[PDB]
């Protein structure tokens, strides 16, 4: 409830910092995909419509490792911004769950 | 009325504009090899 | 098939055409095309030299690593990376590397033209002449995607123009605002 809204929406708060924070600091590596990637709500983003988006041969920017399922970084394409960019593992998870 | 029974020959203009962008681009091309060589 | 592979923060710029590179049409052209982006992108560019062959991946397997990794650490910043790799004539000779070239496709529209030029640079040149103008048909052949930017302009501050416009908004995709 409210019982749990406490964790899962400081938890929201927490993830959205570290975004807002990732913005100046400086590109880690960068990657070209061999995949496409456009977040569905199960996907459970640390915030929710701040995934990024791309398809396969597209470039992104990495800043920095969020967690095991999440990283930071952009699209290489003028007017995309910052977001969460989902791990090699939290891509086979994905996958997994939908075959289950 | 003598010209305009030579104006059939359409398809020798299309000849001769595709000739004249030939000495468009090798003169062009030239300049491309000129201005690198006394840099 | 893994998800995500590491490349330069900036695609290292890679020229081929009109023809093959060691020969004086295709060197000396390429040549103003370098040192234009000298001036164009100066403070935001580095144009380096590639003598290594980086389609290897003769040069050894450690001249090309260091190589590869030489031209990583020059795009670590964020700058402008151009290579003028002498080896590279073709786009599918790095397609197995994990380089991701920008490739810059400097295209003579008309073999005659291509064949008046290399002819125009003397004998010792036009005894050449064959094995160029088979590598210009086959560059002629690949399907237009697989080269990042074509230049087929006849003048050399047009092509500059249209090549300084494709780094530019290659600067904005890769410089957000702060």
């Amino acid at each position: 409830q409210g019982p749990h809204m406490a964790l899962r929406k400081e938890a929201e708060r927490q993830a959205l910092a570290q975004l807002e924070k990732a913005k100046t600091k400086p590109v880690a590596f960068a990657v070209r995909t061999n995949v496409g990637y456009n977040p569905s709500p199960g996907d459970e983003v640390p915030v929710e419509g701040v995934a990024i988006t791309f398809e396969p041969k597209d470039f992104l920017h990495i800043k920095e490792k969020y967690n095991n399922d999440w990283w930071i970084g952009r699209l290489v394409k003028e007017g995309c911004e910052v977001g969460f960019i989902p791990s090699p593992v939290k891509l086979d998870s994905l996958r997994l769950l939908q075959e289950q | 009325t003598k010209e305009r029974e030579k104006a059939k020959s359409r398809g020798t203009f299309q000849k001769l504009r595709e000739k004249q962008q030939l000495e468009e681009d090798l003169r062009g091309y030239m300049s491309w090899i000129t201005q690198g060589e006394v840099m | 098939v893994p998800p995500y592979d590491v490349v330069p923060s900036m695609r290292p710029i890679i020229l081929v055409g009109p023809s093959l590179k060691g020969y004086e049409v295709t060197d000396m052209m390429q040549k103003a095309l370098f040192d234009f982006l000298k001036h164009l992108f100066d403070g935001r560019i580095s144009i380096t030299r590639v003598t290594a062959d980086i389609s290897l991946a003769r040069s050894s397997l450690a001249e090309v690593q260091s190589e590869i990794e030489r031209i990583f650490e020059l795009a670590r910043t964020l700058q402008l990376v151009a290579l003028d790799a002498d080896t590279i004539n073709h786009p599918a000779q790095l397609s197995k590397t994990s380089l991701a070239p920008i490739i810059v496709y400097i295209k003579i529209t008309s073999p005659k033209v291509l064949q008046r030029l290399i002819k125009s640079r003397g004998k010792s040149q036009s005894k050449h002449l064959n094995v160029q103008i088979a590598a210009s048909e086959k560059l002629a052949q690949c399907p237009p995607e697989m080269f990042d930017i074509i230049l087929d302009e006849n003048q050399l501050e047009d092509a500059c123009e249209h090549l300084a416009e494709y780094l530019e908004a290659y600067w904005k995709a890769t410089h957000p605002p702060s």
